[PDB]
């Protein structure tokens, strides 16, 4: 598995 | 001047009175909607054509500048008065001061919003706004003006819904490389957001983006003293690592990771956030990244931004923590919990987020993954019943969340 990217307007 | 009087001298035939009266509209809007009404929008935008006449140019691309600075109402008034292409075409007017009010008018317009960007765009602003920047000396250039040219590039840049188009954006692109080389602190700023806003989309924009070379030179303005600078770098930075793990790799290959001790630690709450959720999406990546991460040194500042930082900076450690112990190896988790990871991440069990007790949750259910394969489940189990994890998991048992309750249930049977 892998870690998840999050978008700068997922994280907010 | 009132209204009335402006109107007939505007109207007349004699070029001196029209300028003169030109000159005492400009000092009143220095009752919008009154000038509006009586038609003065157009005159103003006819005058721009008086190649002839350069001060009642000047003084008419000021009127129009003031009205497009009010409401929407009055901006599209000015605008579909036809000020977008009577702008465009001042652009290379040999006054370099005419020139520059186009420039700075077209930026407000732009700004407004996507329907009136890709207006100036479908005009054709891009390319002699590129010519403009295309000299040998920027130093050439007014320090104003020079600032308003790229301040007025980003607003090209900016808004989605849409983007902006892909051939506009291309074009741009190697301008906004090159101003990141300039000095002026407000020239850097402007042209950071402009990257800031391209890097802000699907990872096709990153591309064009990171294949342009710019990645170098962002990483070092992160390390630039200038907040205003470091922020919109953060940013951007921060946007291509959302991205595929080789564009991700490139920040890394530029030097990005040396610059987070400073970041993690920065006094300015949300250059720490934004640096810690860009730790996030690094750790995110894969294991030789991960390494990398590891080989700084970052990861006790991460442990330290988890323990003692402001509660949505902890929930964006707690996302790094949590994509560190799904992508690294047991190894890299063993010298994880050796960072002393288990009670700050047991701390924020208590916290009222659903979203980061999901994520907590999984981060242990992969150290334990990881313990169990090392023969440790039951150490890893009081360890976490000495730091108040225990208490914690089976609170959450009667949590209301279907995705938390199943999770510490699992937990508990399994290792307690």
């Amino acid at each position: 598995s892998q870690g998840t990217k999050r978008s700068y307007e997922q994280m907010e | 001047w009132s209204v009335e009087d402006i109107v007939k001298g505007i109207n007349s035939n004699n070029l001196e009175s029209q300028l003169q009266a030109t000159q005492a509209a400009r000092k009143l809007l220095s009752p919008i909607d009154n000038i509006i009404r009586a038609g003065l929008i157009p005159k103003f935008v006819s005058f721009l054509g008086k190649t002839d006449c350069s001060p009642i140019q000047f003084e008419s691309a000021w009127a129009l500048t003031n009205i497009a600075s009010g409401t929407s109402e009055q901006t599209k008034a000015v605008v579909d008065g036809g000020a977008i292409p009577a702008f465009i075409s001042l652009l290379a007017s040999p006054h370099a001061h005419i020139s520059e009010q186009a420039v700075w008018a077209l930026g407000n317009i732009a700004g407004d919003g996507s329907a009136f960007r890709d207006l100036v765009i479908k005009h054709g602003a891009i390319d002699p706004l590129l010519a403009l920047l295309a000299v040998p000396d920027l130093s050439t250039l007014a320090c104003g003006y020079l600032r308003n040219l790229t301040w007025t590039l980003s607003n090209l840049c900016r808004n989605k819904n849409p983007a902006p188009p892909l051939d506009a954006v291309e074009q741009i692109l190697p301008t906004l490389v090159r101003l990141l080389h300039h000095n002026d602190p407000e020239v850097l700023a402007d042209s950071c957001w402009a990257i800031s806003y391209l890097t802000d989309g699907p990872n096709e924009r990153i591309e064009m983006v990171v294949k342009k070379g710019v990645v170098p030179q962002l990483v070092k303005l992160l390390g630039a003293t200038e907040l205003p600078i470091v922020t919109p770098a953060l940013r951007a930075i921060g946007n291509i690592v959302t991205g595929t793990d080789e564009q991700t790799q490139k920040v890394i290959d530029a030097g990005a990771l040396a610059v987070f001790p400073s970041l993690l630690t920065n006094p300015k709450t949300n250059i720490q956030k934004e640096a810690t959720w860009t730790m996030s999406n690094i750790t995110a990546g894969r294991q030789d990244q991960i390494q990398q991460v590891v080989n700084h040194g970052l990861v006790p500042f991460l442990v330290g931004v988890l323990s003692k930082a402001d509660f949505k900076t902890q929930k964006e450690a707690a996302w790094a923590i949590t994509n560190y112990t799904s992508g690294g190896t047991v190894e890299q988790i063993v010298y994880l919990v050796h960072c002393g990871i288990i009670e700050p991440l047991m701390n924020l069990l208590s916290a009222k987020d659903t979203k980061i007790i999901q994520v907590i949750l999984d981060a242990i259910s992969n150290i334990f993954q990881a313990a169990e394969k090392l023969g440790e489940t039951e150490k890893l189990s009081i360890m976490i019943e000495e730091c108040g994890g225990l208490d914690k998991i089976e609170a959450l048992q009667r949590h209301e969340n279907e995705s938390v309750y199943k999770a510490s249930l699992n937990l508990i049977e399994k290792y307690f």
